[PDB]
RNA sequence: UGGAAGUCGGAAUCCGCUAAGGACUGUGUAACAACUCACCUGCCGAAUGUACUAGCCCUGAAAAUGGAUGGCGCUCAAGCGU
């Protein structure tokens, strides 16, 4: 995870960095072979988190591709 | 003076058929040196091919004779190029034989089949065909025998 | 004597008819009847 | 085997946990401080204790340093308090010692310095065999 | 012992002399033994006895299926290059429960 | 399970106020859930319902078709 | 001293039901809501800690109990990898470590989680997860688990033979009399019969001699071709000529009426000959009563002498 | 690990360190020498109180 | 009805003929009629009736048919208004039982000879009356249970004891080899299989042909025939003997 | 639905005397006699023709018509049993240790006595005492073999069942430890 | 494949005699053998089989002092439906 983008219930969550469901998170996505148009390598794409970390203990996210 | 019959399944030109044999013809009084001989010579025609022999034993002494099988013959009218067997294994018997050598291979069977006629003797050699996997006539020996029991195919009679 | 065996062994047991408490209701006639009528109409 | 004597009789048992005896072998160890006894039940606040005869576990806090650092099977020959035979016969020794074993009970030492008890004699053979006194 | 000791057992001195029947028995008793089971079972055990029995259903009448027969897509046509594919610029979740700061 | 020489604490069947207007109240509150989700429902529902028919062991099946086969010819030739 | 003391490995689906039994009937289960959330903290916590406690216990009891190749004599070593592929033993027992160590650290992260969890219905979904998760890693060693299983009870009825002991070993082809010889001068029961490769595995029996006790070891009859065409059966007669110190007695039937010729028994003994280096070697002429070394032909007399 | 070892087992041929008979010997003496090693090391390296 | 027996479902290839076998067995009959001068009737009763194979191999020129009766009656016509040919009606008169039906174009005598002199030593069912009486001698079992001379026979399969034991030989494993009391044979007498003038049951006719032990024989007898061109039905010799349907 | 009538026949031999008052059924035969009381289930008997009883239910459930058949059987096996009698072949086999068996006739309590040592060992001696009407003897004909004989097949088969579940092995694997004495043949004395 | 004969495996699974019989459903052998199942025929004698639907009934999870259809007690009810 590269920052939390938006946390849709508060501002003062997303300042805290807060993942919860919903929240838009930016990701390093230099494993996935993300390139433009001429081959500059795209490192950093958001995502969003479908699950709920708190109950689930773990963060899962789907790409906004 | 009694009659001894042992039928065996073996391949050609091949003297350790006999291994086994000496467990059973050993107290018979056979020697299994000679019968391995015996064995190859009458096989020799039948190189690298499971074949069935048959060993008829009298007064200790026993004649080899090589009774004839529809898959051998099948394998040995597709004509394999000559081959030794311990070093590549897996093969597949995907070449061609014609209608006409299944028709001997037939006859050479009837003393065998329980069919009426030769057309039906011909059906169960291009089962056998087919189970092996080869072509007839560059078919399908199971579409050869669908057409053959339509009828647009006349098998000889006799 | 009885010519077959039992698979429990209990060979005193005798020959058992089959349990139909609706026996004797409907003739065989009747029912051949029957049947055809209802393969009609189906 | 969980090293308990059989057939024993009921005597009385004068050496509970905690107790520092006297080491009556040559093994090299001078005393044995009582950590258990094999064959102790169990019960609310009772320290387990051992008499003439009975298999215990020590550590040696006087001796050889190599001793010093194991936990040791010992069996008691010889206890101050008074007790019973069948006999009638009230008896105490003037010590409490004990000598170290295998949990089989074979001595590791060779000799034995003054009397053992009649009960570790009949109880353990070895113990019989390298006794000088038996009392 | 050694190596197939059991069998070696069994090949030279066979099995006991009900062995055969007390087994043909038992097969033929499993099926009151498991009604037994399912209207006598109690609490967690028969809640876990049930749900076996029901996968074991699902099993059985899907191998009826395939034995059955064994000798037997999108609405608009596309290319196979246009297969497996699929405005409003929208997440995929829009909306969430609203959490409160106490929370 | 020994349950005849030995019994368990027994189930009451005798039920408590709280106990009865707590379910009353969550049966009402369930009802008026499952109408607002039949409300919401998307799944398709058909206009027509499909009919169970006539049962075969009728013994005047026949008789009944040949009288709505003649009702249909007789409607067809009015019309 | 043997491997019977291995406790018994069960499947995936054993393993879970087994720990989650434990988890179920050693721990008490009714947690109220009006508590508090200490009480309800530690409840889920002992859950956890129960659970992976019990995965621990057996994971390390199947670890500890299976022989380790690194420590074994090399005859007993390259006598598990004939039998045994030894990169697929040290495979499945390397999984299950692994299994074992993500189980811990699973549960230590899901402990840890429950130390801030607010709520009865959160704690309940942890502890939930966590045990889902170990219930995931036990189903992904369905496997390795048979495996071991049947790898535990072969070595179970595996023979005990001393590496460093007074041995003989019989050896030679099959149908020579091999276990006929074993079976006069020992009490074990090695199966005597007239066809090849009845012997598949060793067997070992005892005697007594100057009051000394002495092991003679039954080995699979081995044929006469080069090493990379051995089976395992073969092997293991192969890994016995080779790894242990013993006094070899190969067998030859002059009669051959075991199928295998005199000369390809020579031509076997020549090539096996280099195993023989600091071993004491007699060559035993069996089944003399059909056919004697008088009555042999004198170039293959000859040829053995 | 089914085509390895059990009642389905398809394996016939061992995975060998060895192509040769005297390659056999001279990977057994070195095993032993290695063996004999290590036992000499652990040797080098009543219960125990707590 | 919730109690009711489980009716196991075959996980086999082979299905249930049905209706279409019927109709194909009629429609073979129907068809044979035309093409052969005789017809005969044979009955085989209370018989294996497995050589009937190499019956049809040797009369390669007839055609012989073995379903069920009824169905064969019904095939032949059994009412003059419903018979293919003139005098089958008679014909059928004569199935009844365990029969055959046999269309041919050889002569008569012919297949009477030949059906005459065809006899093979075959396994006994049961019902049949015992020629001998059958004791297996104390001591190891072998395969023929003293047929052959012991000394010529191997030793019976160890797998086979506990079906003795189920057919009521009290057999023994001793040493991995099947006994009747003492491997020398003691302490006991022969298991008597059969008395001479005995009905057979299937436990004794199983146990004879376990032990490969033949008391019967292999005889199709010829009722009658009936030939086309002269339109009648010649009755033999056992068509007055068999009871008529 | 409840059935108006239902019924079933026995035959009964010549030699056979059957009584029967309030669904007590005395059997007398060549071999002895025989009584049960079938109380416990509602039949109507009668006699349908000369030497055939006729059980009947009327307006009896499935049930009550199944329970007929229960009934038919238990007096036919009756009726068996004084005619031919009923006997069950036991062998008792060993692997090592000789079982030793001693039949006695209890003459105060009138009844067989069977009496067990040397199983597996044991130094226990175990003692099976039979139903009235079982007499056991020991088979000279073959190798270790009991006969139980009687009119009674339930108490014939009881004692059996008695005799082979006496002899049972404890804590051991029954695949190698194979002992004990196990029923081998059931039929008829004649 | 050391051995594999329908039954350790992989892939195919055809024809003939048919009344009918799978290149085989299991037991079994080192491999065979042998037994058995699918299927067919002979005896018998008239109604059955499968899957669902609707009732009543059992299970469908329970802790901790001794207790609750209100209590006795109720079984062609003193239970359920009309
Ligand atoms: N005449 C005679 N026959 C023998 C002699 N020794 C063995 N035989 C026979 O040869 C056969 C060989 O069987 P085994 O004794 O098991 O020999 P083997 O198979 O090589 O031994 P294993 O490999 O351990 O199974 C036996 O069945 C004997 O009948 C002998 O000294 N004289
Ligand atoms: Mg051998």
């Amino acid at each position: 995870i590269l920052s939390v983008k938006k946390n849709p219930s508060n501002p003062l969550y997303t300042q805290l960095g807060v993942l919860t469901k919903g929240t838009i998170i930016e990701v390093n996505v230099s494993d996935l072979g993300i390139v433009t148009a001429s081959g500059k390598i795209a490192w950093g794409r958001y995502a969003q988190i479908t699950n709920n970390p708190e109950n689930d203990g773990c963060v899962n996210a789907v790409l906004l591709v | 003076n009694e009659i001894k019959i042992i039928h065996l399944r073996a391949t050609g030109g091949e003297v350790g058929a006999s291994s086994a044999l000496a467990p059973k013809i050993g107290p018979l009084g056979l020697s299994p040196k000679k019968v391995g001989e015996d064995i190859a010579k009458a096989t020799a025609d039948w190189k690298g091919l499971r074949v069935t022999v048959r060993l008829t034993i009298q007064n200790r002494q026993a004649q080899v004779s090589v009774v004839p099988t529809a898959s051998a013959l099948i394998i040995r009218a597709l004509k394999e190029p000559p081959r030794d067997r311990k070093k590549e294994k897996n093969i597949k018997h995907n070449k061609s034989v014609s209608l006409d050598e299944i028709i001997e291979i037939a006859r050479t069977m009837r003393f065998k089949s329980f069919s009426k006629d030769l057309k039906g003797g011909v059906k169960e050699i291009l089962g056998t065909a087919f189970s092996v996997g080869c072509q007839v006539d560059g078919k399908s020996p199971k579409a050869i025998s669908d057409a053959i029991e339509a009828g647009e195919i006349d098998i000889p009679d006799e | 004597k009885n010519l077959g065996m039992r698979k429990n062994g209990q060979v005193w047991l005798p020959a058992k008819k089959a349990f139909r408490p609706t026996k004797g209701l409907t003739s065989w006639e009747l029912r051949v009847k029957k049947r055809q009528e209802q393969a009609a109409m189906k | 085997k969980r090293g308990a004597p059989g057939g024993k009789l009921k005597m009385t048992l004068g050496l509970p946990v905690g107790a520092i005896m006297n080491c009556a072998d040559n093994s090299g160890a001078r005393n044995l401080y009582i950590i258990a006894v094999k064959g102790a039940g169990a019960r609310l606040n009772r320290l387990p204790a051992g008499g003439v005869g009975d298999m215990v576990m020590a550590t040696v806090k006087k001796g050889k340093p190599e001793l010093r650092k194991k936990v040791h099977p010992a069996v008691i020959v010889r206890q101050a308090k008074p007790w019973k035979r069948f006999d009638g016969v009230f008896l105490y020794f003037e010590d409490n010692a004990g000598v170290i074993v295998n949990p089989k009970g074979e001595m590791k030492g060779s000799a034995i310095t003054g009397p053992v008890g009649k009960e570790a004699a009949e109880l353990w053979p070895r113990i019989a065999s390298n006794a000088g006194v038996v009392m | 012992p050694q190596n197939e000791y059991i069998e070696r057992h069994r090949k030279l001195h066979g099995r006991r002399l009900d062995a055969e029947e007390r087994a043909r028995k038992k097969a033929a008793r499993e099926g009151h033994k498991n009604s037994e089971n399912a209207q006598n079972l109690r609490g967690l055990r028969a809640k876990l006895y049930a749900k076996q029995r029901h996968a074991q259903k699902i099993q059985m009448r899907k191998a009826i299926k395939q034995h059955e027969e064994r000798n037997v897509e999108p609405s608009d046509p596309i290319p196979s290059y246009l297969l497996d594919r699929a405005a409003r610029f929208s997440v995929p979740i829009p909306k969430v429960r609203g959490i409160s700061e106490e929370e | 399970a020994g349950t005849i020489n030995k019994p368990k604490k027994p189930t009451s069947k005798r039920k408590t106020t709280r106990l009865r207007a707590k379910i009353s109240k969550r049966a009402a509150e369930k009802k008026r859930k499952e109408r607002k989700l039949a409300r919401k429902n998307p799944e398709w529902r058909s206009k027509l319902k499909k009919d169970p028919g006539i049962p075969n062991l009728f013994p005047y099946k026949e008789r009944l078709l040949q009288q709505i086969e003649e009702e249909r010819i007789r409607r067809k030739e009015e019309l | 001293t043997g491997w019977k003391d291995i406790p018994p490995v069960p499947t995936a689906q054993e393993f879970i039901d087994i720990v989650l039994s434990r988890t179920q009937r050693r721990l008490p289960t009714q947690i109220r809501p009006g508590f508090k959330i200490s009480r309800i903290r530690a409840f889920y916590t002992r859950k956890v800690k129960f659970t992976q406690e019990t995965c621990s216990e057996k994971f390390g009891a199947i670890i500890s109990s299976f022989p380790v190749l690194s420590d074994q004599h090399p005859f007993h070593r390259d006598l598990m990898n004939i039998l045994y592929d030894a990169d697929h033993f040290k495979v499945a027992l390397g999984q299950i470590s692994t299994a074992k160590n993500l189980i811990e650290t699973i549960s230590r992260d899901y402990v840890r989680l429950l130390k801030y969890a607010q709520s009865l219905y959160q704690c309940k979904q942890l502890k939930r997860a966590a045990l889902g998760r170990m219930a995931t890693l036990i189903k992904r060693l369905k496997d390795p688990l048979i495996y071991l299983d049947q790898v535990r009870q072969h070595l179970a009825r595996l023979p005990d033979i001393n590496p460093t002991t007074r041995t003989l070993l019989v050896a030679g082809f099959p149908n020579v009399g091999k276990s006929s010889f074993v079976r006069s001068v020992t009490r074990a029961d090695t199966p005597v019969e007239p066809y090849a490769f009845t012997t598949k595995s060793l067997f070992v029996g005892h005697l007594d001699y100057k009051y000394l006790r002495y092991q003679v070891i039954d080995t699979p009859g081995i044929l006469d071709h080069p090493l990379e065409e051995m089976n395992t059966i073969e092997m293991q007669s192969v890994t016995a000529l080779a790894h242990l110190r013993a006094a070899v007695l190969y067998f030859m039937d002059i009669s051959e009426q075991c199928g295998f010729s005199l000369k390809a028994q020579i031509n076997l003994f020549k090539s096996i000959k280099p195993l023989f280096a600091n071993k004491m070697v007699f060559i035993v002429l069996n089944k003399m009563d059909i056919k004697k070394f008088e009555e042999l032909d004198p170039e293959m007399q000859q040829e053995i002498n | 690990f089914s085509e390895t070892f059990g009642p389905k087992a398809q394996r016939k041929r061992p995975k060998l360190s060895f192509n040769t008979v005297d390659e056999l010997a001279g990977y057994s003496e070195q095993s032993l020498d290695s063996y004999h090693a290590r036992l000499e090391e652990k040797k080098l390296l009543s219960v125990a109180t707590a | 009805p919730k109690s009711k027996r489980a009716r196991v479902y075959h996980l086999t290839q082979v299905n249930k003929k049905g209706r279409e076998a019927k109709e194909r067995l009629f429609s073979n009959i129907r068809e044979t009629i035309p093409k052969y001068q005789h017809c005969f009737v044979f009955s085989v009763d209370n018989m294996r009736n497995n050589y009937l194979k190499d019956v049809r191999h040797e009369l390669n020129d007839c055609r012989i048919f073995f379903g069920k009766t009824k169905l064969m009656a019904r095939a032949l016509g059994t009412t003059p208004e419903e018979e293919q040919a003139d005098g089958l009606h008679r014909l059928t008169r004569y199935l009844t039982g365990t029969v055959g039906l046999l269309f041919t174009n050889r002569d008569p005598a012919d297949i009477e000879s030949y059906f005459s002199n065809l006899s093979q030593v075959d396994f006994a069912r049961a019902g049949t009356v015992a020629p001998r009486t059958v004791t297996v001698p104390p001591g190891i079992v072998y395969s023929t249970g003293g047929e052959v001379p012991p000394e010529h026979d191997v030793p019976v399969s160890h797998t086979l004891e506990p079906e003795l034991r189920r057919l009521g030989m009290p057999v023994r494993m001793i040493k991995g080899k099947v006994c009747l009391g003492d491997e020398k044979g003691e302490a006991s007498e022969g298991y008597t299989i059969c008395k001479e003038g005995e009905v057979l049951d299937s436990r004794q006719t199983r146990l004879l042909k376990l032990f490969s032990i033949c008391l019967s024989e292999f005889k199709v007898s010829l009722l009658g025939y009936w030939s086309s061109a002269s339109g009648e039905v010649t009755e033999l010799e056992a068509g007055k003997t068999r009871p008529k349907r | 639905m409840r059935y108006i009538h239902s019924e079933e026949t026995i035959p009964v031999p010549e030699n056979v005397k059957v009584s029967i008052k309030s669904r007590l059924v005395t059997v007398e035969g060549p071999r002895g006699k025989l009584q049960k009381d079938l109380s416990h289930i509602a039949v109507n008997f009668s006699v349908v023709k000369k030497g055939v009883i006729g059980l009947e239910i009327h307006h009896g459930s499935r049930k009550d018509v199944a329970a007929l058949r229960t009934v038919r059987t238990i007096i036919n096996n009756m009726i068996i049993g004084v005619t031919k009698g009923f006997k069950y072949k036991m062998r008792y086999v060993y692997a090592h240790f000789p079982i030793n068996v001693n039949v006695e006739k209890n003459a105060e309590t009138g009844c067989y006595e069977v009496e067990i040592r040397n199983f597996i060992g044991e130094k226990i001696v175990r003692k099976v005492v039979m139903a009235p009407g079982v007499e056991v003897e020991i088979s000279k004909a073959q190798k270790d073999e009991l006969i139980l004989s009687g009119n009674s097949l339930e108490a014939v088969s009881q004692s059996a069942a008695d005799i082979q579940q006496i002899c049972k092995v404890r804590n051991k694997d029954i695949r190698k430890f194979l002992d004990g004495i196990y029923v081998s043949e059931k039929g008829n004395i004649v």
